[PDB]
């Protein structure tokens, strides 16, 4: 039970559940592309991808930390230091 | 008799051993947890020669076997009775407790105190073993107490958490206000009969017994989670699942419905305590089972469940029929910690996720637990032939043929209803549908603990009641003559309500978005029970111990009139008394004034 | 917008110490260092001698005493021979057959 | 309202925040995926509608009756994060949690049962002993007259140093211990 | 339209449906940056302490303190006797005992009335 | 701790109420006192009677099982307020609305049973008859006398 998350595998699902967003296409994206700036979204689209985010590993980001999260490697930063990973 | 008592209490005794085990410890533990799983086995075995020698004969006694202390006409003594509700009960305890055991070595298993845990469930069970076989008051109310306290140490067991500290000790308060009505009952017995015996108790046969019975449907409104003292056996799912499995569902809550049918030779000559438990009974299994339509903690859902089954087992205590509601207790103990322990497997398969909003597709995903939830769904809807159809049905070709206060039986009926329409609903959210859980799947059945504890409590919901109901001996008269309408009224009832809530189930992957109505905020916001009785009523209180009695009386008033008082007073007559200006003129005018008083004024020349 | 820079620039600073932590926080291979330290005898110990000890107590000093083990005195049917009488329990009276 | 760098929400935050928490309500009425779907892409154009209001106390009047709408359209039950607070789960394993500072206190018996472990923790300990003054200077040039002002901590300025008041952020418990 | 939030005293009023939580007058803005200034400088003061190597033992609250000697010895220096405090002390003070002492007075007035009368049944008390 | 920082009596005084601000940690504006009618609060501030419940669980708290912060003033009622007690937090539905729904359930189920008791179901059969003049030394009668003759006939 509970398999252990590392900064791979959360890269890997946070770019992959951006990657079936269609308002972002695939091949622009990297683990550094900023939302606002090089992606070109709303702010709405922000709260959709980290409610997403919240739904794909399960625990509420609170929007404290929501909405400074601009960049998919932010994203993977916060899961990795609100679930401890590389231990 | 050499074989039954000695066996009798070797079942207590080797109970007893693996709390002196783990007391009497230096090393850590080659599987402790196996240990008491495996003393649980065994005593189940053992217990199981006394139940059948009990059913060959009917051998019933009493083993009162120590003196303990004699208050100069009361000789309380170390007394057990095995009669048939003990020779009932007590393996189906032992058999429960033993499938939840073994699947608490699966489900604890990341816990790093599970013996700790171990050790408290079987205090539980020592203590519940303590209550049922108790022979005079004072040790049923140490069983009584027992399992409470255990309660309290088990749903408080993740204790660095608010809500599970506060649940255990709403759970402390619920039952201390029955152990008011309780601590009533043998004040009663002692002063009127001269007992705690239940032998001279029922030897004597009261008759202005209004009383002590009402202290008794008291104690079983605190124990049992009968309306008015209902919400702690919901908040009490704050525990882990075995502790909702074992003592919430089958084993501590039946204990107020094991109290009062232990006293049937009182309540079956007392209409007016069977109309109070009929309508006790009726109105927490209308209320608790309407509260269950709309919730979507699954073990929320099996709580209000299993107190809907404790207010069905009232109903049948209060239209006179013991015998059927203590069938019901020892048929309702296999398919309801099945159930508990089958939301257990898909809460732990769905990574702590207690939500049936977020499950749905486990058809397939989890067969076995698939499987066992629908026969414990059916068990509990009263399927035919299952075990759960081999007392509820007779309770309600009982509550029907017979003179009954009408709404009550209604209302049971309504019950019944919404027992298939939960029950559905539970099988609708959580294995039928589509996935609603997270994307990482680690969704995992297969190991032998768990797989067994489910099998074993699955033969019991297939074939248990149909051994137990062709083992015991009749001790009612069965009323087997009705009409058709009123044959069949259960069954169609509960077919009903699953056509009822299929519909309700179909009409919720439409695209239409209503806004709910005050009847979906009153059966999901629990009755507005809960958010009154719980903000209102300790209130009252805390303020009352602050405002009036701790501030205004004891640091104030109390403290104003006796020690205040007299202080300022003595300060004052000291401050005048030592304000003389030093004037040898005053003194001595004073000395004359002195002399004048005493000859004219005061006479004392004379 | 997000952090500042210097919200980054702490948080980069706090997350590779906190994972330094977390990194120095796993075991070594000899570590836990520990100083240097019959098939069914589960049916004799926890069962069998406790019968032989509950069975010596209710015989010989609870069986011994008045009213302790009171047994309810065994179901007598027509047609029954008691055991320490010899005496045949007569029959019931014919039946006015229903069926 | 509360918050520990800014001392209140943004209009724009507050929309942001209740555009969430209207999703979140509308996943726990509306529970199935694909009819949560439908209905989360009608309340985004809901939210669409009205993006492009430049008059403030009109855009001020529509959140304020977007939230008695929200409030009348609330479950009562919403779905919560197992350990998110109000959570099943929320704040079980804190009972677990047992600080850094207890290891301190352990018999050198149970000490030596892990040499390499204490070993490496003397000298966290000393960085962060030697850590200590340099982060209390670097608070006290840095911090405005008065107090500091918000509740944010400076970074690391310099090469070697540590950032100030670090400690009992690294050294906090797992989330599983 | 929509039915309107009614606050009670254990209900009270949300955070979004009070009509002052849309304030952006800069005398609010004041408010709350002084009150974030106030809980910053707490806040330093407090985790200066906190994270000190050397402090070993209970960073002590003055607030803490300051609540329990308010709690337990500020009561009676200012308390003063007037109309207020002495009908809640006679009403919470001396009226239950006055009420128990009628209830109970009573019922032992009836039993033993019962009792000498010969009409109680009291066959097999002899415990009491 | 000293003198200056301990709670004293009723401030009347701007430069008293301000003192006394500045000792609780709190603005002059924010400040209330509870009303000077001799209850022995003194210038404790009445904070605004608020459970701890409804303070915000994401904000990183000196007490996190407390929701509060270190030199806060605290409530009057504090160890009242806690979340193991009584709850503030807002309800879906208005409190009266509540009351009114909950005493009506049961004040209509306790009718409804009334109602019911005074109206009993029952089955379309006589007594249930009983041998030996319905059971006399079964009941517990005396042998010695003797009852008057309980007779059933078929039927
Ligand atoms: C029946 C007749 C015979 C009976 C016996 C004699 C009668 C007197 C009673 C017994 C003696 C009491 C004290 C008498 C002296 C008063 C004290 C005094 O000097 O006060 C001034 C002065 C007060 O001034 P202060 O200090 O500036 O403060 C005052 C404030 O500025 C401002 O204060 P203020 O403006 O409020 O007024 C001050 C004054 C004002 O006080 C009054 O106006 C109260 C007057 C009495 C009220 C109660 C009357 C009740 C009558 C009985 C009920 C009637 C029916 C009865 C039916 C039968 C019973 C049911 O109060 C006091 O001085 C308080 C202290 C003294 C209390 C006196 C208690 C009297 C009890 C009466 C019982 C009867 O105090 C002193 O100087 C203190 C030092 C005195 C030391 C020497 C005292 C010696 C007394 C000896 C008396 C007996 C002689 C023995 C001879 C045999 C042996 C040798
Ligand atoms: C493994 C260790 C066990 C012992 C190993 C060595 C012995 C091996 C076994 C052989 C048997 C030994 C001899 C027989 C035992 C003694 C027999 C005997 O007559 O003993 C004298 C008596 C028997 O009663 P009694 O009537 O003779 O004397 C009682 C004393 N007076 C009269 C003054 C009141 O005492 C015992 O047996 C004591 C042990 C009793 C066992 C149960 C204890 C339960 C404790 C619960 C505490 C709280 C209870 C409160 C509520 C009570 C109910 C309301
Ligand atoms: C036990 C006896 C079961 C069989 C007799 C009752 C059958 C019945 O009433 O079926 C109605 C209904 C199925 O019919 P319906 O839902 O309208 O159509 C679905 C498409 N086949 O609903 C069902 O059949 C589901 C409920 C069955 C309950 C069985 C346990 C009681
Ligand atoms: C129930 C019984 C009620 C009465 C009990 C006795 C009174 C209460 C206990 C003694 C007084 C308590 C106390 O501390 O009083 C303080 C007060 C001022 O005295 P001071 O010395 O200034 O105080 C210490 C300095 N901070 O002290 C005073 O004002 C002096 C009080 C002296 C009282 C002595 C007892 C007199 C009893 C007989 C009266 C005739
Ligand atoms: C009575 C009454 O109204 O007393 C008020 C009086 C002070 O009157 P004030 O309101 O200051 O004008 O206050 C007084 O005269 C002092 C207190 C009067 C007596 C009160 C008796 C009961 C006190 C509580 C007892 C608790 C046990
Ligand atoms: C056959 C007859 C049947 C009769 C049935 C009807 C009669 C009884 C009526 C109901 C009375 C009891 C219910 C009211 C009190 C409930 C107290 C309680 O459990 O409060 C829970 C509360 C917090 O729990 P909660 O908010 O629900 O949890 C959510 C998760 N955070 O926890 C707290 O706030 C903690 C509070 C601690 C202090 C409590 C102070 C109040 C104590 C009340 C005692 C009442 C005694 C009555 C005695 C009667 C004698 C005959």
């Amino acid at each position: 039970d509970a398999p252990p998350l590392t900064l791979e595998g959360i890269k890997d699902r946070v770019l992959y559940v951006l990657k079936l967003y269609d308002k972002i296409d695939p091949e622009k994206l990297s683990v550094n592309s900023h939302f606002m700036k090089d992606l070109g979204l709303d702010s709405l689209d922000q709260v959709e991808i980290i409610m997403a985010m919240e739904d794909e590993f399960g625990f509420e980001i609170p929007d404290i930390d929501a909405e400074k999260l601009m960049c998919p490697q932010e994203i993977v930063d916060y899961i990795a230091d609100k679930k401890d990973v590389y231990e | 008799m050499n074989l039954f008592s000695s066996l009798t209490l070797v079942t207590l005794i080797l109970l007893t051993m693996p709390i002196a085990a783990i007391n009497f410890n230096t090393h850590k533990f080659t599987n402790y947890p196996l240990y008491v799983k495996t003393t649980i086995s065994c005593a189940f075995i053992t217990s199981m020669i006394p139940t059948m020698m009990f059913i060959h004969t009917g051998q019933e006694m009493i083993i009162s076997n120590w003196h303990w202390l004699t208050i100069q006409t009361l000789k309380l003594s170390l007394s057990f009775k095995m009669d048939f509700f003990s020779m009932m009960f007590v393996p189906v305890a032992l058999f429960v407790t033993w499938s939840i055991m073994e699947f608490s070595m699966w489900y604890m298993h990341s816990d790093p105190n599970i013996n700790q845990f171990f050790k408290y469930l079987l205090l539980f069970l020592i203590t519940m073993l303590i209550l049922v076989t108790a022979n005079n008051l004072f040790q049923l109310f140490i069983g009584w107490e027992g399992v409470g306290i255990m309660s309290f140490l088990l749903i408080g067991w993740w204790y660095g958490r608010t809500d599970a500290n506060t649940a255990a000790l709403q759970a402390i308060l619920y039952n201390r206000i029955g152990d008011i009505g309780f601590i009533l009952a043998m004040a009663w017995f002692l002063i009127n009969l001269n007992t705690w015996d239940l032998q001279q108790i029922f030897m004597l046969n009261p008759n202005d017994s209004n009383l002590p019975l009402m202290g008794l449907i008291l104690a079983a409104t605190g124990k049992s989670a009968q309306f008015g003292l209902h919400p702690w056996l919901p908040s009490a799912m704050e525990g882990p699942t075995p502790v909702s499995a074992l003592l919430h569902s089958s084993t501590m809550v039946v204990a107020g419905i094991f109290l009062l049918i232990r006293f049937y030779p009182l309540t079956e000559n007392n209409k007016f305590g069977q109309s109070i438990m009929l309508c006790l009974g009726a109105m927490t299994t209308l209320f608790t089972a309407m509260c269950a339509l709309t919730q979507n903690d699954i073990k929320k859902i099996i709580a209000f469940s299993t107190s809907s089954q404790l207010g069905l087992m009232m109903v049948t205590i209060g239209i006179n029929q013991p015998h059927l509601a203590f069938l019901h207790i020892c048929t309702h103990a296999f398919f309801k910690a099945m159930l508990f322990m089958c939301s257990g497997s898909i809460i732990h398969s769905l990574n702590d996720e207690q939500d049936i909003r977020k499950m749905g597709g486990l058809f397939k995903a989890m067969p076995f637990t698939t499987t066992a939830l629908i026969i414990g769904s059916l068990a509990l809807t009263g399927m035919p032939f299952l075990t759960g159809f081999y007392s509820k049905d007779l309770i309600i070709e009982s509550a029907n043929t017979s003179y009954t206060n009408a709404w009550a039986l209604l209302m049971t009926l309504v019950a019944t209803s919404f027992t298939a329409i939960y029950s559905t609903r539970i099988i609708f959210f959580a294995l039928l549908g589509q996935p609603r859980f997270p994307t990482l799947i680690n969704i995992n059945e297969n190991n032998p603990f768990l797989i067994n504890s489910i099998k074993r409590l699955l033969i019991g919901s297939l074939f248990a009641g149909f051994i137990i109901s062709n083992n015991i001996p009749p001790m009612t008269i069965p009323q087997m003559t009705m009409p058709h309408y009123l044959k069949m009224t259960a069954l169609t009832v509960t077919i009903l309500g699953f056509i009822l809530a299929l519909e309700i189930s179909n009409t919720t992957h439409y695209l239409k978005f209503n806004y709910p109505s005050n009847t979906f905020k009153f059966s999901n916001l629990l009755g507005y029970y809960p958010t009154i009785m719980h903000r209102l009523t300790p209130y009252m209180n805390l303020t009352m111990s602050q405002k009036s009695a701790s501030s205004l009386l004891d640091l104030i008033w109390l403290e104003t009139i006796l020690p205040k008082t007299i202080s300022l007073a003595q300060m004052k007559m000291s401050t005048t008394i030592t304000s003389q200006k030093g004037l040898i003129k005053l003194y001595f005018l004073s000395f004359l004034i002195t002399i004048l008083i005493s000859t004219t004024l005061l006479n004392f020349h004379e | 917008s997000g952090y500042t820079p210097d919200e980054k620039l702490r948080l980069q600073q706090l997350r590779e110490l906190r994972r330094r932590w977390l990194k120095d926080q796993e075991l070594s291979p000899r570590e836990p260092v520990l100083p240097p330290r019959r098939h069914s005898i589960f049916a004799f110990t926890h069962v069998l001698i406790p019968v032989w000890i509950i069975h010596y107590y209710l015989k010989y000093h609870v069986t011994t005493k008045p009213y302790t083990i009171v047994e309810k005195k065994p179901r007598i049917f027509p047609g029954d021979t008691i055991l320490e009488t010899g005496e045949v329990i007569p029959p019931m009276k014919e039946f006015p057959d229903q069926h | 309202a509360f918050l520990p760098s800014a001392a209140y929400l943004t209009h724009q935050q507050k929309v942001l925040q209740l555009y969430k928490r209207a999703l979140r309500h509308l996943e726990s009425r509306c529970v199935h995926r694909d009819k949560y779907r439908y209905f989360a892409c009608l309340l985004r154009a809901r939210f669409d509608e009205h993006k492009n209001e430049k008059d403030m106390v009109k855009a001020t009047q529509l959140l304020r009756e977007a939230e008695k709408e929200f409030w009348h359209g609330q479950h009562p039950q919403p779905y919560i994060f197992p350990e998110s607070p109000g959570g099943t789960s929320y704040e079980r394993y804190e009972c677990y949690k047992v600080p850094e500072w207890c290891l301190d206190d352990w018999h050198p018996s149970e000490k030596a049962m892990y040499p390499d472990y204490f070993a490496k923790r003397e000298q966290w300990k000393k960085l962060r002993r030697e850590s200590w003054e340099r982060e209390v200077k670097q608070l006290q040039e840095e911090t405005p007259v008065g107090g500091p002002r918000t509740e944010a901590l400076p970074p690391a300025r310099k090469q070697g140093d540590l950032p100030p008041l670090w400690w009992h952020i690294v050294t906090r418990p797992r989330e599983r211990p | 339209s929509f039915p309107k939030y009614e606050p009670s005293r254990l209900a009270s009023l949300p955070t979004t449906l009070d009509p002052a939580e849309y304030d952006i007058s800069s005398e609010t803005r004041k408010a709350q940056a002084e009150r974030l200034a106030i809980r910053s400088r707490l806040k330093r003061e407090y985790q200066l302490q906190y994270n000190d190597p050397s402090r070993r033992g209970v960073v002590e609250d003055p607030a803490l303190i300051r609540w329990t000697c308010a709690r337990s010895a500020n009561v009676y220096p200012n308390f003063r006797p007037n109309t207020k405090t002495s009908l809640l002390g006679a009403l919470f003070g001396i009226g239950p005992l006055i009420f128990w002492y009628y209830v109970f007075k009573t019922d032992r007035d009836r039993k033993e009335k019962l009792i000498q009368e010969g009409k109680l049944d009291r066959t097999f008390n002899i415990s009491y | 701790i000293t003198k200056d920082m301990l709670p004293g009596p009723y401030p009347k005084t701007p430069e008293e109420r301000a003192a006394a601000a500045k000792k609780y940690n709190m603005r002059v504006e924010d400040y209330e006192p509870y009303p000077d009618d001799g209850m022995g609060y003194g210038d404790y501030p009445k904070l605004p009677d608020r459970s701890q419940q409804e303070r915000d669980p994401w904000y990183d708290w000196d007490h996190p099982d407390l929701r509060l912060n270190w030199g806060e003033p605290m409530h009057w009622d504090l160890d009242m307020y806690i979340r193991n007690r009584v709850d503030t937090s807002p309800t879906p539905v208005n409190w009266n609305l509540m009351c009114k729904h909950l005493f009506g359930f049961v004040a209509f189920m306790l009718f409804m049973f009334w109602v019911g008791e005074t109206y009993p179901t029952y089955q379309p059969v006589g007594p249930k008859q009983y041998p030996y003049n319905n059971l006399y030394l079964e009941r517990g009668g005396d042998p010695n006398k003797e009852p008057e003759p309980v007779v059933h006939y078929e039927i």
